[PDB]
Parts: structure tokens; sequence; C-alpha cells
């Protein structure tokens, strides 16, 4: 099947050939604010010791 | 079943954890979530946009949805990671590789396609969107798998099952009230 897949790359264009507003530079770059406190998408933490005991100590105290 | 985000996930599966052959259905629930949360957002975005005539689904459209969708805390990080993303993503320029510049090896063109075929409403999908969707997915997608992944293996088996999800999902009240997708296999919480 694959032969040069790897991210494909030849996709975001063939489909976003729509042109795209091009405002890419003005995407947003501003709303940033809670980025100095809440963090994730890299190595979250929780484990969540199942046994359900945590499903309660949490579904109630948390 | 078709193909699902099996491959790329498989990449976020080995990366999130090297011992995670993940249960097929756990791949269906996540995929269903990832697919459902993909809609919940892009749906409301496409909603407050179909009514606003905005049509131009920008970061602000999905941001609000994300803000109205996600309980908030998750959103707070979903919008923080999504913003910083357009930055490093646009910092250079779409002159290298979106499936590498977005900083997210998640289907940027295939999902962008889910926005073109599903929305098909003059949705140009400015760089101010497709990424916000790949960023929020890898965020919660990697999160649900991170909790159950590092836990399902520290609990008993590397091949997580809808059960470890029963917790990772019904456990986190927020997500629960937000996922409530299926859990029809490990959600052994009500009827015994």
């Amino acid at each position: 099947t694959v032969e040069d897949s790897e991210s494909d790359m030849d996709d975001a264009k063939l489909d976003a050939l729509m042109g795209n507003e091009g405002e890419e530079e003005e995407d947003d770059l501003a709303e940033i604010d809670t980025s100095n406190i809440i963090t994730s998408g890299r190595r979250t933490r929780g484990k969540v010791i199942d046994y359900k005991k945590t499903a309660e100590e949490l579904d109630k105290k948390e | 079943r078709k193909e699902t985000y099996s491959s790329y996930i498989y990449k976020v599966l080995k990366q999130t954890h090297p011992d995670t052959g993940i249960s097929q259905k756990s791949m269906s629930i996540l995929n269903s979530f990832v697919n459902d949360i993909f809609e919940r957002i892009a749906t409301e975005a496409s909603k407050l946009a179909a009514y606003n005539k905005k049509s131009t689904i920008s970061a602000r459209e999905i941001q609000t949805a994300v803000r109205l969708i996600l309980p908030g805390e998750l959103a707070k990080h979903a919008v923080s990671e999504g913003t910083r993303a357009v930055t490093k993503y646009s910092s250079s320029t779409q002159a290298q590789s979106s499936s590498a510049r977005a900083g997210l090896q998640f289907p940027v063109g295939r999902i962008k396609r889910y926005l073109k075929r599903h929305a098909t409403g003059r949705t140009r999908v400015g760089s101010k969107a497709a990424i916000y969707l790949t960023a929020v997915l890898e965020y919660l997608t990697a999160e649900v798998l991170e909790l159950a992944g590092n836990a399902a293996k520290d609990l008993k088996v590397k091949r997580i099952t809808p059960r470890h999800l029963q917790l990772a999902i019904r456990g986190d009240d927020e997500l629960d009230s937000l996922i409530r997708a299926t859990i029809a296999s490990g959600g052994v919480l009500p009827h015994i």
C-alpha cells in the first residue's frame, strides 16, 4: 500500500487547494494567556488508580 | 472500520507509550470520541458559522465552540496549545510541510478534508482552523490514552481495554459529562 507515505505531505495541499484565506499569519497569535499555567499535550499525569475507589473519591471529592 | 486514524494513532500509540497495542474497540471509542469531539467542535463552529454567515471557519469559530464544548479547563489548555500552535506553525510559513510544521503529525489534510466534505459550505479552512482541530485532538486524544495507557499498563495489561476507559472516562466527571460516547464494553458502572 504505502510507498512514500510518512505524513503523506501531499495532502494538506491537494485538499486545501481551496486557497485558504491566507490569513495564516493573522491566524491568532494573541489569545495566549493561560499557557503560563495549564499545560499538557506532551506528558499529562493522573494514573487514575482504577479499582473504582478512585471513580468515587473523584466523582465526589476530586 | 475502514482505516480510521489507526496509523497516525499507532504513531501516537508507540510514542505515548511503547507498550500499548491498544484494544481495537478502545481504538473505536477513542476514534469515536476523536471523531465525535471532532464533530462537536467543527459542528458548533460550523453552526455559529452557518448562522453567522461567517463561513470562514477561523480559530475564533472553533475557539468559541471549543470554549462552549469543552467544560473549560480542558478548553483552557486546548486554546492555549491551539494558539501557540498557529504561531510556531505560521512562524515559518506554509513553505515546508503542514504535516510537519503544524507540529502535529495528526491528519492535517484528511481532517481538513472532513471540514471540506462535511462542511462543504464555502469552508476555505484558513490555517486558523485545521490546526486548531489537530491540536485539540492530539491534546485530548493523547490525554485519554495517556491516563489509560500509563495506567492500563501499570494496572495489569499493556493492551488497554474499554474498562481502563470506564475510569479514564466515567472517572473524570468533566470528560464523562463530555465524552458519554459509548463505553458499551467496559462501562460496567450501572447495571451489574
